[PDB]
């Protein structure tokens, strides 16, 4: 409902979104496939791009990568907050290379319907490993492409 | 003393045809139509 009335009123201004996108085997609710599809038929019309995350994945980041035994939605939200504070950094902190809210659109979006990217962040480990890993740029790059880290 | 084989009063006489039987249900649904489809994320003219 809102994605439209922001169209009608700000025109050509940017619309990005942060979405939890539903889980492969887990469900929080029964009718999730209806509600996603219903929204998505509007997301194709109004959002300029949409950044997706799955709750099922960050659980497994909690088990493998972060090695914490019992992840709550909080151990999970303080994980997402590293994604948001990266995403906005050129708007908030000086740098060698700016990336703006407009520059995601023009580089991720080859057609105004192929506009659902996935997010990842790395590294995402405890001190039990961060004093054994070296943590060079190329390790950290490998650690976002890795299918077990998505 | 012969009573003339006196009959009962008054019984389940309204049930003598009764069972009763069951009605039916059949659901079963119609297919929606998804034949209004075309893709946009490519080229049909500038490919030439």
């Amino acid at each position: 409902l809102l994605m439209e009335r922001l169209s009608v009123d700000y025109g050509k201004k940017s619309k990005l979104e942060f979405s939890i996108y539903p889980a492969p085997q887990v469900s929080t609710a029964v009718v999730e496939p209806y509600n996603s599809i219903l929204t998505t038929h509007t997301t194709l019309e109004h959002s300029d791009c949409a950044f997706m995350v799955d709750n099922e994945a960050i659980y497994d980041i909690c088990r493998r990568n972060l090695d914490i035994e019992r992840p709550t939605y909080t151990n999970l939200n303080r994980l997402i907050s590293q994604i948001v504070s990266s995403i906005t950094a050129s708007l908030r902190f000086d740098g060698a290379l700016n990336v703006d809210l407009t520059e995601f659109q023009t580089n991720l979006v080859p057609y105004p319907r192929i506009h659902f990217p996935l997010a990842t962040y790395a590294p995402v480990i405890s001190a039990e490993k961060a004093y054994h890993e070296q943590l060079s740029v190329a390790e950290i790059t490998n650690a976002c492409f890795e299918p077990a880290n998505q | 003393p012969d009573l003339k084989n006196v009959k009962s009063k008054i019984g389940s006489t309204e049930n003598l045809k009764h069972q009763p039987g069951g009605g039916k249900v059949q659901i079963i649904n119609k297919k929606l139509d998804l034949s209004n489809v075309q893709s946009k994320c490519g080229s049909k003219d500038n490919i030439k």
